[PDB]
């Protein structure tokens, strides 16, 4: 569900990123950790603490995923299939928790791109993250 | 819905320094844009076809104003949520028939919007309290509802 | 989202309604106006009396829409392109709203296929359903 | 949330008929099914790899079972939801950590369960008065989370 512009939105948005994706993807979880609880239920195997070595390195695991998806954005079914197998099949994640990484997500961008955070911006990247969280969490098999 | 007594002191000392004016005017026009289906409950403000006519509106700065005022409200009384929103809810539910999931949302704006106006001062830790202390008019706002 | 057997399910499913699809959609939009009233909002120019000519009619418009896209689930936006327009649009409708239809129509087949209503075609027309309410509310112009 | 009168002695009249053991077996039964990641909160279950392990599942007409006479402790007092829940609004919050979206759908699903086993005697307008209260005891369990 992801327009024409849409897409020209998210690519030129993900490049002004750049190489701190890796860094972004692990202080949005920080903040997902600390505003909801509830999650730190599918880490228990993590140090959830503060400075965790393991949490940069999950973040870093998740913001190139994401990469990922920008460059094919036109097949994300086909992309992120293993992804959708792992959080669907395997994990059985909640697909509400989906929405608050998001969230926290979009907040990590405010506090880091003040000045590109346009509010086109916003609508796209929502939008753009929202089809990712419908692709994990479908069990097509 | 109490926070504690250091988190809850370092909430209202963020208050102090927000700009009601353009925090709640950028809050309304951030949920006209991203949620297009709000737009619907606005019309007799004029135009609001793109995201350049709604961020120039007047009436959305203005409006913006008054709901970034009574969460001020909110941010103070945090002990009567449900009794400091008695009668907004009633405006809210009765009479225009807004869905709650909706103050849900435009709670969140207001919040990915100070983390834009503040940048490395709206520490993940103040975030969290910040998203309790947003949850709680959510809900008072939800109460009188039925 | 629709996977190999949520397809072959659903096309299936609908085939046992058959006929009376006018008739359900009536019957599920008639649930709707009494179980949740806030829905009234979107119908001031009809005639929401219990044995309203203008719902049948209606009924039978939302049916019919239906059985359009159990024959093109390979491309649901390809479709429905034209209600996409109406509902998201024009009428500018709250999504929240299509839970409830949905809902409201799982409720009619329960009532009318009691032995047909299995659980696994509980889990496929749920899914279905749900694709359809994605597109209509889906602004990709 | 009190319905009416009229409609409240044709909602107790309903229950009277309510056959416990199979109409709680097959709501979650069906909840495991529909929505399958709530699996994840019952794996001591057993095997629940598909439709007919879940149905066939002991555990789970066990289960069914007692969520559905906590329904029934709710049909009747309408009036003291939120202290005839407060313990399990306890258990299911700060101890399970389930999220309250899902008390929505386990609500739906008893009502779809209910209209498939009445028929036409399930007409619209006591399904109507049953979406009450059914939303009133997915709020009250949700009331002791903060
Ligand atoms: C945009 C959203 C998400 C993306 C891009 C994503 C991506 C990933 C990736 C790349 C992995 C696997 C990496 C590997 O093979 O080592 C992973 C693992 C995992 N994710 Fe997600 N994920 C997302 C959201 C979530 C959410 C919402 C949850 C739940 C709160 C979650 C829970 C997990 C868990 C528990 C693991 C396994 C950790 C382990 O055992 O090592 N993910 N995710
Ligand atoms: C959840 C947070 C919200 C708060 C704190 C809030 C607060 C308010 C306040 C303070 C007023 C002004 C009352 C007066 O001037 O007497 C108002 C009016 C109104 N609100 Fe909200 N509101 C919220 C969310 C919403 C949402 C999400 C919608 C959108 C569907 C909505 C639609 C309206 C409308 C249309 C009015 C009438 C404005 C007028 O004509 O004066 N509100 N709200
Ligand atoms: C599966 C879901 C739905 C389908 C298949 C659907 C289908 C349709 C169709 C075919 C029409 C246009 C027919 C024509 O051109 O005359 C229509 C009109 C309309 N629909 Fe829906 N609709 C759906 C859900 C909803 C929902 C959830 C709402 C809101 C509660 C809604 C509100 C309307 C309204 C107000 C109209 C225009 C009535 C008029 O002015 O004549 N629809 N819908
Ligand atoms: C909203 C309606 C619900 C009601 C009325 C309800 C009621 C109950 C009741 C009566 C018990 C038994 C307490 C005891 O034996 O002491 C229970 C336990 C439990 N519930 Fe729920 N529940 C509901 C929804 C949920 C949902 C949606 C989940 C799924 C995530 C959930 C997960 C559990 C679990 C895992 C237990 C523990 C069972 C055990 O080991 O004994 N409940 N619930």
């Amino acid at each position: 569900v992801l327009s024409a512009a849409d897409k020209t939105n998210v690519k030129a948005a993900w490049s002004k990123v750049g190489g701190h994706a890796g860094e972004y993807g692990a202080e949005a979880l920080e903040r997902m950790f600390l505003g909801f609880p509830t999650t730190k239920t599918y880490f228990p195997h993590f140090d959830l603490s503060h400075g965790s070595a393991q949490v940069k390195a999950h973040g870093k695991k998740v913001g190139d995923a994401l990469t990922l998806a920008v460059g094919h954005l036109d097949d994300l079914p086909g992309a992120l299939s293993d992804l959708s197998n792992l959080h669907a099949h395997k994990l059985r994640v909640d697909p509400v928790n989906f929405k608050l990484l998001s969230h926290c997500l979009l907040s990590t961008l405010a506090v880091h791109l003040p000045n590109d955070f346009t509010p086109a911006v916003h609508a796209s990247l929502d939008k753009f993250l929202s089809s990712v969280s419908t692709v994990l969490t479908s069990k097509y098999r | 819905v109490q926070l504690s007594g250091e988190e809850k002191a370092a909430v209202l000392a963020l208050w102090d320094k927000v700009n009601e004016e353009e925090v709640g005017g950028e809050a309304l026009g951030r949920l006209l844009v991203v949620y297009p289906w709000t737009q619907r409950f606005f019309d007799s403000f004029g135009d609001l076809s793109n995201p350049g006519a709604v961020m120039g509106n007047p009436k959305v700065k203005a409006h913006g104003k008054k709901v970034l005022h009574s969460f001020g409200e909110g941010v103070h009384h945090l002990d009567n949520l449900k009794g400091t929103f008695a009668a907004l809810s009633e405006l809210h539910c009765d009479k225009l028939h807004v869905d709650p999931e909706n103050f849900r949302l435009l709670g969140n704006v207001l919040v990915v919007v100070l983390a834009r106006h503040f940048g490395k001062d709206f520490t993940p830790e103040l975030q969290a309290s910040y998203q309790k202390v947003v949850a709680g008019v959510a809900n008072a706002l939800a109460h009188k509802y039925h």
